[PDB]
């Protein structure tokens, strides 16, 4: 069932996440909030150079096993 | 454009064997996996086997494991299903299909499927008998007439009315497997009452597995 | 292994098919739509994401251990059979669930009942088939009982039903009663008795040998 | 320089590259002989996964160094 993905900040911090392929971008951010403390309100995730929409899924964007995302914060 | 074309289907005795082919085009089979999946007439889908052509690794359903051998030939771009120790319950349409990593386990392209029938019964041409229209088969402004296509093996059979002219109001029923182990079906058409006194009616039955081809005129009784 | 189960619905209805699941099996669940005579088509992959070209009225969801297929408002072309597919990482085995056939609900329509005596051609072969036809009825459920000189028959007849007609949403049924010429010749009244929701009481179509 | 790419069948393949060659360009070189699109390729060295942006000299790969290859054939 579960996959492992990486989330890279631009501060040079890399966090490892446990996600299902079926997981939604919203749950991902909620998992980021769960262990990191950063609000989903203030998160913006990048994969293959594109921003990921909340209502869609990991699989929507062909995010695979041990793929890497970037996390850009908003103000 | 992606295509999968399966072949090799047909008739075998219980205990016998048969080899199915699945020719692929519009893509290379070594970039993913190829699956065989079968469907018994009137029943649900059943996964059979898969191969990953690039490595040669296989996997098999329980109901099939000790007797089927899936395989691939990369140079020909074809995949095969070698079926041994065949039993009646193996009767089905067999599709091949492919999974590509991007669809996360899901099967995205499927062929139209080939028919494998396993039975001790001998291949046989159908007898065609008229279902004569009459007062016992009219309601209001229309009459029913038909053909009984009886005692044939195996499927399929094709029925057309008046060499293709009559296509409206035709009901060709699904064939039933009789107690004898042979197939029978009905083809009926409803036509206006008053065309029975002017038009002739001829059903055209083609049974390719036995090269039988019958035309039967249906007169009113 | 089995026949699909049937769901009756109207154009515009919301339908939620569920796929019972295990802890062992992976959450990479796929859904297929299959129409009579044709190959299955992929709708949903990875439990809840849309295959290329699938309309938005199709969605997928994870109800804990179980997985669901939803069609938010049913269109005429959505009336078909639906299958879930499961995959286990431990065994590398794939499994398709039972399959659900969604058919079109409409007002109850009684059948036209016709009967056909055996042809002379068949009678000379030493066999006798009587065929009883049920035309354009809804719903699909009907009972056809054969009668020979008012003796109720069983184990000498065969039944077939057509797919729901795509234009008027009715079914047709053909049933054949077969006897040997001899046994045929020893009796007079051959009757087809039909029970259906659209009938106040059973309708009988009969004929006398000859 | 020369490097070796190792599969899972044991069928190790030879290769020829520069330090300035990108990771993307290496996967394209394996495709030319193996027939597998770069996006289905995962390349490994020293224990690290390699990204399609760095060069050979970035991860500091030398002549006769071994790379490990994983194929994306099944997703999830």
């Amino acid at each position: 069932s579960h996959m492992q993905i990486f989330v890279k900040t631009l501060t040079g911090k890399t966090i490892t996440l446990e996600v299902e392929p079926s997981d939604t971008i919203e749950n991902v951010k909620a998992k980021i909030q769960d262990k990191e403390g950063i609000p989903p309100d203030q998160q913006r995730l990048i994969f293959a150079g594109k921003q990921l929409e909340d209502g869609r899924t990991l699989s929507d964007y062909n995010i695979q096993k041990e793929s890497t995302l970037h996390l850009v914060l908003r103000l | 454009e992606v295509q999968l074309v399966e072949s090799g289907g047909g008739l075998v005795q219980p205990g016998g064997s048969l080899r199915l082919s699945c020719a692929a085009s519009g893509f290379n089979v070594k970039t993913g996996l190829i699956h065989w999946v079968r469907q018994a007439p009137g029943k649900g889908l059943e996964w059979v086997a898969y191969i990953t052509p690039y490595y040669g690794s296989t996997s098999y359903a329980d109901s099939v494991k000790g007797r089927f051998t899936i395989s691939a030939d990369t140079s020909k771009n074809t995949a095969y299903l070698q079926m041994n120790s065949l039993r009646a319950e193996d009767t089905a349409v067999y599709y091949c299909a492919r999974e590509y990593y991007r669809w996360y386990t899901a099967i995205d392209y499927w062929g139209q499927g080939t028919l494998v029938t396993v039975s001790s019964a001998s291949t046989k041409g159908p007898s065609v008998f008229p279902l004569a229209p009459s007062s016992k088969s009219t309601s209001g402004g229309t009459a029913a007439l038909g053909c009984l296509v009886k005692d044939y093996f195996p499927e399929p059979v094709t029925v057309s009315w008046n060499s293709g002219a009559l296509t409206s109001g035709v009901h060709t029923f699904p064939a039933v497997l009789q107690s004898s182990g042979l197939y029978s079906l009905s083809s009926v058409v409803t036509v206006p009452s008053s065309s029975l006194g002017t038009q002739t009616y001829i059903c055209n039955v083609n049974h390719k597995p036995s090269n039988t081809k019958v035309d039967k005129k249906v007169e009113p009784k | 292994t089995q026949s699909p189960s049937s769901l009756s619905a109207s154009v515009g209805d919301r339908v939620t098919i569920t796929c019972r699941a295990s802890q062992s099996v992976s959450s990479a669940v796929a859904w297929y739509q299959q129409k009579p005579g044709k190959a299955p088509k992929l709708l949903i992959y990875s439990a809840r994401s849309l295959y290329s070209g699938v309309p938005s009225r199709f969605s997928g969801s994870r109800s804990g251990t179980d997985f669901t297929l939803t069609i938010s408002s049913l269109q005429p072309e959505d009336f078909a059979t639906y299958y879930c597919q499961q995959y286990s990482s431990y065994s590398s085995l794939f499994t398709f669930g039972q399959g659900t056939k969604v058919e079109i609900k409409r007002t109850v329509a009684a059948p036209s009942v016709f009967i056909f005596p055996p042809s002379d051609e068949q009678l000379k072969s030493g066999t006798a088939s009587v065929v009883c036809l049920l035309n354009n009825f809804y719903p699909r459920e009907a009972k056809v009982q054969w009668k020979v000189d008012n003796a109720l028959q069983s184990g000498n007849s065969q039944e077939s039903v057509t797919e729901q007609d795509s234009k008027d949403s009715t079914y047709s049924l053909s049933s054949t009663l077969t006897l040997s010429k001899a046994d045929y010749e020893k009796h007079k009244v051959y009757a087809c008795e039909v029970t259906h929701q659209g009938l106040s009481s059973p309708v009988t179509k009969s004929f006398n040998r000859g």
